[PDB]
């Protein structure tokens, strides 16, 4: 059973930083692509970024390019998302997702996925 | 990094470097003598070495494009011989490289290569091994200026292998000649594929190219994620796009890059890449590309529940589009290595058409509920051509199958040149021998391969040219083969009177010529002359006299003219 758990969320000033972490288990994490998605208050799900099985192959949504850095530590089954140069509009619930399979599929706007976590709330204001 | 020439010298090793440099120059400066290219290569090589010794030395930090073009522009005869190519020397990079690409002449119009006598070859070989090979390497390269140099070099190494073995033999000819033919064949094929793929990418566009690539990579690496397969598709499409445009240096960096990536993530693509990825760099891109299909993962879920049954099929179709479609192809392909790629595409095209129609309907789910049944006839159609022709080849054997085919296609399109006819039919029968030996499961991918090479040969033959086959040759590569299989007899020549396989080719040439001048006669009647001809020649070769051939042949001609009309 695929299991993800996000954390590290919280409130920051405009132009501040956060580092989301996500704990994986229930599948071989190290052999699967991992994503970060987000949903703003009242809006649809956005694809934020993606990382390959090994690491070293990252992609980013245009909006977050140059601002956020996705990475994984396969030793620890942890997915990170380093949020720098944060903006008001980055306020959203950030889920991490995967396509570990044998399950129903969902569209994030760049990648289909199968399982995502509970989410972590990021608020950016004042 | 610093001294990248240094990096490529150290990665290739001196000998492979020298070979590639030669090929590269041979291809641009096609009308320069052998002895001049050797000197250019030795200049480059000696420089390369200085950079290895010290990365910090003058010019070592330049790129390979700069160093390459710089070297070309030193050439004394560059204006006299190649005219405008010299105007490129006035330009800075990267415009300069571009300008040089333009002036690569595909058809150098130079004397066609005469194969010497095996004695003289093997002596030339033994006298100076290096000179002998390099010379041939040079001569081939300057005639094929668009041939991926690393590929050329691989043939070159099998030429060398052939000579080292066949020349120390009682019959150099018995051992050397088949290999030389086989190599020249393989090379000419190799070229043909490359050329086809590029024409297609330009003609049918990038999307079509990616569809095709998704199918092939999914079969190849079924343990790989959809997202990884899509990554690979993208990268491969760029490498093809680059390579077609004709620059060796970029082409090779992108192939090196793609290889390097695949090997870094092996564990997520294929168990089968282990040895490929321990191969030396010139070898690895080539090895990966020819790797075997991996085992498909056990107990993969049904395709239908994601596409046939699950809700959100038209939501995802409308949102994701090609990705949704791409995934279908991926998911169908990885589960069906027994299929030819073109089939998988036909299926994919069918699903996509179904969705266009159905997702425009009042109740889509009803209308696409049973789309998978639309696949049943498409899959059965090639399956059955395989079964039926395979049995006929099993019954009959290569030679007489080729003649069964020789009749069939002269009847379907008698307009075409019989030589072309003899060669197409002969090839097709060899295809048959290649394919029916495989397990039925592996036949249809095998066929699609060997047919595409034959069908293409025919299609490029039709440049100096029968109206009906142009439709088939100018179709999507998906529907080429079915368009061909859809041929029927033309229905709507005068009588002229005028050794192992070569004797067979002559017999076939005759068989076609018989079917020409006389298209109408039935298959019992063909069987008759075929048998009376088999009887005439055996008779006269056995007879001590030439007179027998003369007297019997008029008798055989007269006997069969009567049995015609």
């Amino acid at each position: 059973e695929v299991q993800l758990q996000e954390s590290g969320g919280g409130l920051v000033q405009p132009g501040g930083s956060l580092r989301l972490s996500c704990a994986a288990s229930g599948f071989r994490f190290s052999s699967y692509w991992m994503y970060w998605v987000r949903q703003a208050p009242g809006k649809g799900l956005e694809w934020v970024s993606a990382i390959n099985s090994s690491g070293g192959y990252t992609r980013y949504a245009d909006s977050v390019k140059g601002r956020f850095t996705i990475s994984r530590d396969n030793a620890k089954n942890t997915l990170y998302l380093q949020m720098n140069s944060l903006r008001a509009e980055d306020t959203a619930v950030y889920y991490c997702a995967t396509d570990s399979g044998d399950g129903k599929r969902y569209w994030s706007g760049e990648y289909f996925y199968r399982s995502r976590g509970q989410g972590t709330l990021v608020t950016v204001s004042s | 990094h610093k001294s990248e020439v240094a990096h490529r010298f150290k990665d290739l090793g001196e000998e492979n470097f020298k070979a590639l440099v030669l090929i590269a120059f041979a291809q641009y400066l096609q009308q320069c003598p052998f002895e001049d290219h050797v000197k250019l290569v030795n200049e480059v090589t000696e420089f390369a070495k200085t950079c290895v010794a010290d990365e910090s030395a003058e010019n070592c930090d330049k790129s390979l494009h700069t160093l390459f073009g710089d070297k070309l522009c030193t050439v004394a005869t560059l204006r006299e011989t190649y005219g405008e190519m010299a105007d490129c020397c006035a330009k800075q990079e990267p415009e300069r490289n571009e300008c040089f690409l333009q002036h690569k002449d595909d058809n150098p119009n130079l004397p066609r290569l005469v194969r010497p006598e095996v004695d003289v070859m093997c002596t030339a070989f033994h006298d100076n091994e290096e000179t002998f090979l390099k010379k041939y390497l040079y001569e081939i390269a300057r005639r094929h200026p668009y041939f991926y140099a690393p590929e050329l070099l691989f043939f070159a190494k099998r030429y060398k292998a052939a000579f080292t073995e066949c020349c120390q033999a009682a019959d150099k000819a018995a051992c050397l000649l088949p290999k030389l033919d086989e190599l020249r064949d393989e090379g000419k094929a190799s070229s043909a594929k490359q050329r086809l793929k590029c024409a297609s990418l330009q003609k049918f566009g990038e999307r079509a190219f990616k569809a095709w690539a998704v199918a092939r990579l999914s079969q190849r690496f079924p343990k790989a994620e959809f997202a990884e397969v899509s990554k690979l598709v993208t990268d491969l499409t760029k490498v093809h796009t680059e390579c077609c445009h004709g620059d060796l240096l970029e082409c090779a960096d992108d192939r090196a890059d793609l290889a390097k990536y695949i090997c870094e993530n092996q564990d997520s693509i294929s168990s089968k890449l282990k040895e490929c990825c321990e191969k030396p760099l010139l070898e690895k891109s080539h090895c990966i590309a020819e790797v075997e299909n991996d085992e498909m993962p056990a107990d993969l879920p049904s395709l239908a529940a994601d596409f046939v049954e699950s809700k959100d099929v038209c939501k995802n179709y409308a949102e994701a589009k090609d990705v949704f479609l791409g995934m279908f192809l991926y998911e169908y392909a990885r589960r069906h290595p027994d299929y030819s790629v073109v089939l998988l595409l036909r299926l994919a095209k069918t699903y996509e058409t179904t969705l266009e129609k159905c997702c425009a309907a009042a109740d889509p789910h009803e209308c696409y509920a049973k789309v998978f049944d639309e696949f049943k006839p498409l899959v059965e159609e090639p399956q059955n051509l395989i079964k039926q022709n395979c049995e006929l080849f099993e019954q009959l054997g290569e030679y007489k199958f080729q003649n069964a085919l020789l009749v069939r296609y002269t009847k379907k399109v008698p307009q075409v040149s019989t030589p072309t006819l003899v060669e197409v039919s002969r090839n097709l029968g060899k295809v048959g021998s290649k394919c029916c030996k495989h397990p039925e499961a592996k036949r249809m991918p095998c066929a699609e391969d060997y047919l595409s090479v034959v069908l293409n040969q025919l299609c490029v033959l039709h440049e100096k040219t029968s109206d009906r086959v142009t439709k088939c040759c100018t179709e999507s590569l998906v529907n080429r083969r079915p368009c061909f299989s859809a041929l029927e007899v033309d229905e709507t020549k005068e009588f002229n009177a005028e050794s192992e396989k070569e004797r067979q080719i002559k017999k076939q040439t005759a068989l076609v010529e018989l079917v020409k001048h006389k298209p109408k006669a039935t298959k019992e009647q063909l069987k008759a002359v075929m048998d009376d001809f088999a009887a005439f020649v055996e008779k006269c070769c056995k007879a001590d006299d030439e007179t027998c051939f003369a007297e019997e042949g008029k008798k055989l001609v007269a006997a069969s003219q009567a049995a015609l009309g």
